[PDB]
């Protein structure tokens, strides 16, 4: 298991339904879509989808990190006996679970709002506004992968000089990436456990959804939007809405998701990575 | 025998306290109340009369054998006993010959018991007024026999126009809420003195209905042996009650996350939609269980609490209601709204706090509600969510969904209906739910928000303020619906002195949950005391906030009102003016037993409303970091307290507006110059304070001699109070 | 097959791009400039540079009749014309602030202007924040190479946009003094994918 630490050199915009509103981090849907667009840029989207569908690449949602501290979302535990807390460090999960344990503050950056206009010559200009998020100086995001492949690294390097998120051609989203294989996180992931914490925006297939929802504390998340290409349907069109579990969810039974197809009435398919990525705890 | 006589008796007993406190007759109060209903309301329903007249143990054992079994006053007796919170068997009946009852005791406040361990016990009382504003004073109030005579005459005018039936229980509850909300339940020492007659009567009718339904399902006739052959210990220990809750999720995400350019005009419509949605859901469930509205203990902002019987028929109706409500909410608001119906089994000894466990009711209820929120949907509902996704090149402007679009314009139907009702919301509009209407609702009903002669119309009518109680027959539901002008551009153009910015106030009471489950001492816990505390807090926020805003006509639109969340928006000068008086009147209401933390934020009118509410809330949690008395003035770094803001900021601003109104033209340039360099030394360099030591010698003579009496002592070492007062002065003085 | 064009925007005259409404300092009667939110140092938005280059390039072209050069270089989304933009602009932040600290001077200034009414002969002043002249902004703009038969015409159009912008201003009150820029150190390096004719782009942009 390896890491992809994303040190950002620019404001980002990772909107949820907006241009004016943004979140601090992105998801596996967006990174899979970005890598698929970089694959069709260099003609390897048949290879990349065959790698991703056969579980040769498996990446979680991008998660925050401050100095030598990797963070994950606050796992929804259904324990019996920190509402403003949202991110607990991944190494501190055992003694966060063993008792009511806050050691240091969580600061990643702060949100912003860019004020832009759409200038007209002989007409009054149109204001609009882009909500952004600027990271702090020695912070960023990381993505957990395992058994990395040279195609994944080539596509990541091509995505590095293209932009991640929204409004990327208009000033945002540039970053640099690094692998930096760690030893503590891989030992934390290799250990089994009775309860497993989801880490990507997954959705089980229709023959395992009942098995997945047994002793489950989940949160559904609507993950859709408009199709970003040029060869799809000669006008802007919204893909199929897919409701996946949120990345902080916690399950008893394991599952492997699917790369669902959300675009069918077009010249090329549109995919949505809802494969499952788990972390075992006790 | 029946139910409706028991419900109207359990509401309508203990009226002989307000009869006996208004006359010179010295009978027991049960006899006076029975003679009042029997004599005046000229029809003699024997179950009603025996439920009023015989509800103490002495008169029950006086008329026990010659009076029948299954006679409905044992339920009233045991319901009064449970609702009081302690045993009322050996206590003498109010008005008897064996005690000296003073018939002019004032109603105490519930707040003089709350937080007794750390804030101390007080003794406050409510002065009588003959709405309007009523605050607990720190003086020994005393009522008058004329006051109770006036209440008797009001009951005489308002009881002759009713009749004990299923449709009149709402009017009877509104009778009790209008008149008896300030008369005390008992005139002795602090057993039920803090508890009003309305809250005690409402609670005893709710649990009387629950006990009646539990006995009817378990088909135990002869209640006399099962509540008097012992001290009803066997009944006290069996689970005879359920206390369920509703809990709407994503209410802030429904109100503030709207993407419109004109999204500011729909916030009141969306907040109204959610509140009245919860009101109708709870009232519809009470209709399905054949229970009165007295079984609502608190229907609040985002949640409701109901007490209801522990029968299998009730659980069947609850399961059907939950499934239909879940399906309707999925078919309108896909993930964005969810109502969590969780219930727990509680008992009468558990209600009475006999063995502790009264905290454990709401602890178990919150645990089961969180467990329901964790597993929100089933597998079939998730499959139907993923099955209905289509591809389409259309989307709403505001709520940005692609289903339920209108064919003529790219807009979601529910979101357009919110637009229509926002256009049709006034200061006097009542709201009508029927089959045809504007605003889509369960269960196949829709809501119109019509006023007033169109309400001559089957239907349920929800009014903020009721005109006549008895004859007109509609249910009174209150919310903090104060709007100044209902359009932000025009009211921003009305103000002319300050900057043209919109100000947002977001506040909440510190620790609702802690003061709500373990604020009251354990030895004073009751169902009626929880009811009167919840009703007092909601009554303050909705009714009192509306009346303080209508008193001095502030340029403020109220979006949400409540202890858990408050949200008002308007002219930023009026936000800054009203924040201090909101804190002052909240401290007057709660006797400083509760604290309120606010956050102000100033924005343009065309600022995005979701980002506006979100970062006003992050200044809110910046104030809550400091959950104390704290206000953040437009930024997360400018954190004050309430007393500092009040005293220091307002005397500093009044002094600055006094002596800075010379006027002068380059004197303003000097003001901004000194502000900018005070901020420059606030960047923490002492060469700048050496510069400022040089600078004061430059700027004595510019304002004259008014500097060196108070301004130099404030500007001694770059006070944050002074720069904030100067900042709000130069913000209040612009084009 | 993905290119990087590096350069520097120096300011011959001051610059007033944009404005924040973040209550940073809106007390002072002076329209502020756009700054980075964690360093509070002056910033050229990538949208401003991109939009002014698009405006001047689409006005120099499309005379007497946008054409597909502008759409293929800057992207479009019409009812039938949807193209991916080839240029990836980034937000540009201040570079020589250490050089601006050798002179013991701020990163930004304030400029006063009156407005003499002709009827009543009276002046009302107003203030404008400007980032000062002598400021430098190191930028990098990313070009992706979809087709080699169009890269030389695209880079000819990019240099045309750069010197057209060098004879105009970059945002704000440019008719009344400010905004004048000068692009220097314009060079092209390929990021991924070895491109066989890169020196011809390095001389058509570096001329």
């Amino acid at each position: 298991m390896k890491i992809i630490k994303l040190y950002f050199e620019s404001p980002v915009h990772f909107g949820e339904k907006r241009l004016s509103e943004s979140k601090i981090t992105f998801s596996a849907d967006t990174l899979f879509s970005a890598l698929m667009i970089e694959a069709v840029g260099l003609g390897k989207e048949d290879e990349f989808y065959q790698l991703a569908s056969n579980n040769l690449v498996k990446f979680s949602d991008a998660f925050p990190f401050i100095d030598q501290y990797y963070y994950i979302p606050k796992p929804m535990f259904n324990l019996k006996l920190f509402k403003k807390l949202l991110y607990v460090p991944i190494d501190s999960l055992e003694d966060y679970l063993s008792g009511g344990l806050e050691r240091e503050s969580f600061n990643l950056g702060k949100l912003a709002l860019s004020e832009k206009v759409q200038q007209h010559d002989f007409k009054d200009s149109e204001p609009y506004n882009v909500g952004t998020f600027t990271f702090k100086e020695n912070t960023g995001l990381y993505v957990l992968i395992e058994q990395t492949h040279p195609l994944l690294e080539e596509l990541l390097e091509n995505l590095q000089y293209s932009g991640i998120g929204g409004k990327r051609n208009s000033g945002y989203g540039k970053f640099k990436f690094e692998i930096l294989e760690d030893s503590d996180i891989e030992d934390l992931f290799s250990a089994k456990g009775n309860r497993k914490i989801l880490l990507s925006g997954a959705l089980p297939k229709d023959a395992e959804l009942e098995q997945a929802l047994k002793n489950a504390s989940y949160l559904l998340e609507r993950r859709g939007g408009f199709v970003q290409s040029d060869t799809y349907a000669t006008n802007l069109v919204k893909k199929q809405d897919l409701y996946v579990f949120k990345s902080g969810s916690t399950f008893e039974n394991s599952f492997d998701g699917d790369i669902y197809q959300v675009g069918k009435k077009g010249n090329h398919p549109v995919y949505k990575y809802a494969k499952s990525f788990f972390l075992e705890v006790s | 025998m029946d139910k409706i006589n028991l419900v109207c008796g359990s509401l309508l007993h203990n009226i002989g306290k307000i009869i006996y406190r208004g006359t010179s007759e010295r009978a027991k109060h049960s006899k006076l109340g029975g003679d009042f209903i029997k004599s005046f309301e000229q029809f003699r329903n024997t179950e009603l009369t025996d439920c009023i007249r015989y509800h103490h143990a002495q008169e029950i054992t006086s008329v026990k054998s010659n009076k029948e079994k299954n006679s409905l006053f044992y339920i009233t007796y045991i319901a009064d006993n449970i609702s009081s919170g302690m045993d009322r068997r050996k206590d003498l009946e109010e008005g008897a010959e064996g005690f000296n009852w003073d018939k002019k005791v004032a109603l105490g406040s519930v707040f003089n018991v709350l937080n007794e361990k750390e804030k101390g016990r007080q003794n406050y009382s409510y002065p009588f007024v003959a709405e309007p504003l009523n605050f607990p004073t720190a003086t020994q109030n005393q009522y008058t026999t004329s006051y109770y005579d006036g209440l008797i005459t009001d009951m005489k005018t308002i009881l002759q126009r009713l009749k004990p039936d299923k449709e009149h229980i709402n009017s009877l509850l509104q009778m009790m809420e209008s008149l008896w909300s300030y008369v005390p339940s008992s005139t002795d020492k602090n057993q039920l003195v803090d508890i009003s007659l309305y809250d005690h009567s409402r609670t005893t009718a709710a649990i009387a209905s629950a006990i009646y339904d539990y006995f009817q399902a378990e088909n135990i006739t002869d209640y006399q042996k099962e509540l008097f052959d012992y001290n009803a210990t066997e009944f006290y220990d069996k689970n005879a009650f359920l206390m369920m809750n509703f809990d709407m999720s994503g209410v802030q995400n429904f109100i503030y996350n709207i993407s419109g350019s004109k999204a500011l005009k729909s916030l009141r419509a969306r907040s109204f939609y959610l509140d009245m949605l919860l009101e109708y859901i709870s009232d519809n469930l009470l209709e399905k269980l054949e229970l009165s509205r007295a079984n609502i203990l608190y229907v609040g902002g985002g949640h409701a609490y109901l007490l209801l019987a522990n029968t299998n028929k009730t659980k069947a109706i609850l399961s059907d209601f939950e499934h239909d409500l879940k399906t309707w909410f999925l078919d309108k608001f896909k993930i964005d709204l969810y109502v969590a119906m969780a219930y727990t089994e509680v008992s009468a000894n558990d209600l009475m706090n006999h063995n502790g466990h009264y905290r454990d009711i709401y602890r178990r209820l919150s645990q089961k509600t969180s467990a329901k929120k964790a597993n929100r949907y089933t597998a079939e509902e998730i499959l139907n969510l993923n099955h209905q996704g289509t591809e389409n090149a259309r989307e709403c402007r505001e709520c940005k969904r692609s289903d339920l679009l209108i064919e003529e314009d790219d807009i979601c139907e529910i979101c357009d209906s919110l637009q229509k009702v926002s256009r049709d919301l006034t200061r006097e509009n009542i709201f009508v739910i029927a089959n045809e209407g504007v605003l889509d609702m369960p269960f196949g009903k829709k809501m119109s928000a019509l006023s007033y002669s169109q309400a001559d119309k089957e239907v349920q009518i929800y009014a903020k303020n009721i005109s006549e109680i008895g004859q007109n027959l509609m249910t009174r539901i209150d919310m903090g619906d104060y709007t100044y002008r209902s359009d932000f551009h025009e009211m921003l153009e009305e103000v002319e002195v300050g900057i043209n910015r919109l100000g947002v106030l977001r506040a909440d009471v510190d620790n609702l949950g802690q003061a709500f489950i373990n604020g009251i001492p354990d030895d004073y816990l009751s169902i009626s005391r929880t009811a009167t505390f919840s009703r007092a807090m909601s009554r303050f926020f909705k009714n009192y906030l509306n009346q303080l805003l209508a008193e001095k006509s502030y340029k403020i639109n109220v979006i949400y009102a409540g202890g858990d969340d408050l949200f008002m928006i308007g002219a930023w000068q009026d936000i800054l003016d009203f924040s201090i008086v909101l804190k002052q009147k909240f401290a007057d209401f709660t006797q400083n037993k509760l604290s309120i933390s606010a956050g102000i934020g100033m924005f343009r009118e065309k600022y995005p409303v979701a980002r506006m509410a979100s970062l006003t809330g992050d200044l809110e949690d910046a104030a809550k970091d400091y959950t104390k008395n704290a206000v953040t003035l437009f930024d997360a770094t400018n954190v004050f307290s309430w007393d500092t803001l009040e005293n220091d900021i307002f005397v500093k601003l009044d002094a600055i507006t006094k002596n800075f109104e010379k006027l002068d033209e380059t004197g303003k340039a000097f003001i901004y110059r000194l502000i900018d360099l005070l901020r420059g030394v606030n960047e923490n360099q002492q060469i700048n304070i050496a510069r400022l030591a040089y600078t004061l010698s430059r700027m004595e003579e510019k304002i004259g001699k008014t500097f060196a009496q108070e301004l130099y002592n404030w500007a001694n070492a770059d006070r944050k109070t002074l720069i904030m007062a100067l900042e709000i002065y130069i913000l209040k003085t612009r084009e | 097959m993905k290119l990087v064009i590096e350069g520097t925007i120096v300011l011959k005259t001051g610059m007033h791009i944009g404005g924040s409404s973040d209550f940073s300092a809106i007390g002072a009667v002076a329209s502020p400039v756009v700054r980075d939110t964690l360093t509070r140092l002056p910033l050229i938005p990538g949208s401003s540079l991109k939009g002014k280059m698009r405006y001047l390039l689409a006005k120099e072209l499309n005379n007497g009749i946008d054409q597909d050069e502008i759409l293929r270089l800057f992207g479009s989304s019409e009812k039938d014309k949807i193209r991916r933009a080839r240029l990836k602009f980034n937000d540009i932040k201040l570079s020589n602030l250490a050089e601006l600290e050798t002179f013991n001077v701020s990163s930004t200034e304030v400029k006063f202007e009156n407005t003499i009414n002709r009827k009543t002969a009276v002046a009302n002043p107003r203030q404008i924040e400007r980032v000062i002249a002598g400021s430098k902004f190191d930028f990098e703009i990313f070009y992706n190479l979809d087709d080699i038969k169009e890269v030389e015409k695209d880079f000819e159009n990019i240099k045309q946009g750069f010197d057209l912008l060098e004879f105009d201003y970059l945002g704000g009150h440019g008719t009344r003094g400010s905004g004048r820029i000068a692009f220097e150190n314009l060079s092209v390096i390929t990021a991924v994918g070895n491109f066989e004719k890169i020196n011809t782009l390095n001389e058509i942009l570096g001329a």
